[PDB]
RNA sequence: CGCCGCCAAGGUAUGUAUCAAGCUUACAAGUUAUGUAUUUACUGACCU
RNA sequence: GUGCUCGCUUCGGCAGCACAUAUACUAAAAUUGGAACGAUACAGAGAAGAUUAGCAUGGCCCCUGCGCAAGGAUGACACGCAAAUUCGUGAAGCG
């Protein structure tokens, strides 16, 4: 797609 | 600047022999596009065939999934322009020499040193394929690509060798129909050929043929799969499935959506791994 | 020959400015004036690559990143705008203006929870007071009671400023917070200022307690005087404390 | 008791738009004014 | 193809043994893009007056030279961007 894929771990916070 | 171990080599340039001998070099010829020192390899495909050493380098073949020496695709056996016209994304590359060409070429070689297994941009869009390009996908191709080019002194009648001249003879070429993107002269006629195929002659009335005789059901086609494949086209008025002939009857309100189904199912609608049988319904209350 | 003169003018300007950026690869005015000259054409797919290869020689400057971000914000493309804003703010965390203008673009956008994720990342880098009370004003301008209370517990443990000690007692002047106002006043009395009072907290404490009834207003100003600073007060406010106690009571004979 | 044997760059500039041979793959292929001390300019085809 | 062995029954026919797959395939090309130099015509020659020794910095400019010497007009190309001093607009916040 145009936007990149959102990487969030299983338990914690949103990863950048 | 470039070393290699083994090139791409689609099957129509390998020859008819699984046993070929090949010699290699460390720094051979320049590419005819970007002049990069690849490794030219030389082999003999057949006993009546020329050598067909190497046309381009490895890196420019790794951009667009192109074979090594005749500049066709590896995944089908088609040119590049048909492939990115059928997929509608070109993956642009410059034309000049030092403007932006070797810059992005060296950078795309630099970012592709890890994989060496898949192209840089075609990995995501070579999956949604086999719909429009499977119709012209030639199996067991003609070996006339491998035959040597035409020699002189038979055109003028001076050839002292006679039969032992290895190239060709008695082939008058034609100066009416013979690079990387465009333009290719017989390929335009090939697109006209795939645009001028042989469908059924359209009968001259106002879209009254809303029924259609599709069959070849067996045990793969079911009623809910067919009505959901018709649901993306539109809504039904009266559908049925008959099992004494393994067939299905569908109609539409204002014909046009089913019309592109007539574009979709002229021995072309391939679901559940079968070439379905389609001929015309009555639309006459007969 | 209108197209010939048009392409000749554009090609001469592009060639001159590409020779200018080829000569000097340090000063960044040339790339941004060239790219805003292409932005004047209003239809570009090449100026993003110009800003992208212009940050490779200098990514530590604020001006190029903010100008390309405001250029992409000026156009209607928001997805590529977010795709350059997030890498800008994760590249330079310590600057404030990128986060400010991205959150202001989100002020122009909706109030979705991704904005709150941006604001909690903006809390995570430990900025100064100017960011944090701006974010609590952001929480006030959408009328949030529970979440603004939630984000404000981590506020005091970083900055022990008296301007923040008196404004940790703000739910008194917002919700009146009674039992937890007594708990917040316990928090105002047990922490730093154990023997010197920081000469300002008990003023606002007695101010709100005079705004309240006569529960515990006699104890703090005159009877809790163990924590004095050599006179318990300057000359400027002691009689003001006395008249602050006098004429705002039950007024018995 | 008998050294030593000399070339060149340093100077008659070089940046352009057309017109062949040299070399290169032979391949991918379907405020006027006066008097004077005093310069600066101007004229007479002024003059050995 | 060639030599040897009656080895099998005619010197001749047969059989076995040994030798074991080269070539940028062309004398050509319908040919291919044709850059240097020379010729034509322009523009013309560093350093705030004139003639000018030069040595340098850069990279998408090269040449002569065996060059980690050197010389090519200092080998050529190097230009207006004032930044914060005054004022206007907009945003974030505080009393
Ligand atoms: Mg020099
Ligand atoms: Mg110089
Ligand atoms: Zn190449
Ligand atoms: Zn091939
Ligand atoms: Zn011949």
């Amino acid at each position: 797609s145009n936007a990149l894929a959102i990487q969030v771990d299983s338990e914690g916070k949103i990863k950048y | 600047w470039e070393d290699a171990d083994f090139p791409i080599l689609c099957q129509t340039c390998l020859g008819e022999n699984p046993y070929i001998r090949m010699t290699k070099e460390k720094y051979g010829k320049e590419c005819k596009i970007c002049a990069r020192p690849f490794t030219v390899f030389r082999w003999c495909p057949g006993v009546r065939m020329r050598f067909k050493k190497t046309e381009v380098c490895q890196t420019c073949s790794k951009l667009k999934n192109v074979c090594q020496t005749c500049l066709l695709d590896l995944e089908y056996g088609l040119p590049i322009q048909v492939r990115d016209a059928g997929l509608s994304f070109k993956d642009d590359m410059p034309k000049s020499d030092v403007n932006k060409e070797y810059y992005t070429q060296n950078m795309e070689r630099e970012i592709s040193n890890s994989d060496g297994t898949r192209p840089v941009g075609m990995l995501g869009k070579a999956t949604s394929t086999s719909d429009m390009l499977l119709k012209l996908a030639r199996t067991t191709p003609y070996y006339k690509r491998n035959r040597p080019h035409i020699c002189s002194f038979w055109v003028k009648g001076e050839c002292k060798r006679g039969e032992e001249c290895p190239y060709r003879h008695e082939k008058p070429t034609d100066p009416d129909d013979p690079r990387y993107y465009g333009i290719n002269d017989p390929v335009a006629d090939k697109l006209l050929k795939r645009a001028s195929t042989m469908p059924r002659l359209d009968p001259p009335e106002d879209k009254t043929i809303t029924t259609l005789y599709v069959g070849g059901l067996g045990d793969t086609i079911t009623e809910t799969d067919l009505r959901n494949h018709f649901y993306q086209f539109g809504e039904i008025r009266t559908i049925t499935v008959v099992q004494r002939q393994q067939c299905a009857f569908i109609q539409f309100a204002t014909r046009q959506a089913a019309e592109v189904a007539a574009e979709k199912s002229f021995n072309k609608l391939i679901v559940n791994g079968r070439r379905l049988n389609v001929k015309w319904g009555r639309s006459q209350a007969a | 020959t209108d197209e010939e003169e048009l392409n000749d003018y554009k090609l001469r300007k592009r060639k001159t400015f590409e020779d200018n950026i080829r000569k000097n690869r340090t000063v960044i005015s040339n790339w941004i004036k060239y790219a805003q000259w292409e932005e004047s054409l209003k239809e570009i797919q090449r100026a993003r690559s110009i800003y992208e290869r212009a940050l490779d020689v200098d990514y530590r400057n604020i001006t190029l990143w903010l100008k390309y971000a405001e250029m992409e914000m000026k156009n209607r493309q928001v997805n590529h705008a977010r795709n350059i804003w997030d890498r800008a703010i994760t590249t330079l965390p310590r600057v404030n203006q990128f986060w400010y203008k991205y959150t202001y673009m989100e002020e122009m956008l909706g109030n979705v929870a991704g904005a709150r994720q941006v604001f909690e990342r903006w809390m995570e880098w430990q900025p100064e007071e100017q960011a944090w009370h701006s974010y609590i004003n952001f929480e006030l301008r959408y009328k949030e009671v529970d979440r603004a209370r939630t984000i404000y517990e981590r506020f005091v443990l970083v900055h022990p400023d008296v301007k923040n000690w008196i404004k940790y007692a703000r739910f008194e002047e917002k919700h009146a917070y009674f039992a937890h106002a007594r708990k917040v006043y316990e928090r105002a009395v047990e922490f730093f200022g154990d023997e010197h009072m920081d000469e300002h907290l008990y003023v606002a404490f007695a101010k709100f307690e005079e705004n309240q009834k006569e529960f515990e207003r006699v104890r703090v100003i005159y009877k809790y005087a163990l924590d004095r600073i050599s006179k318990q007060d300057a000359q400027e406010l002691f009689k003001n404390y006395t008249i602050f106690e006098k004429k705002f009571g039950d007024r018995r004979g």
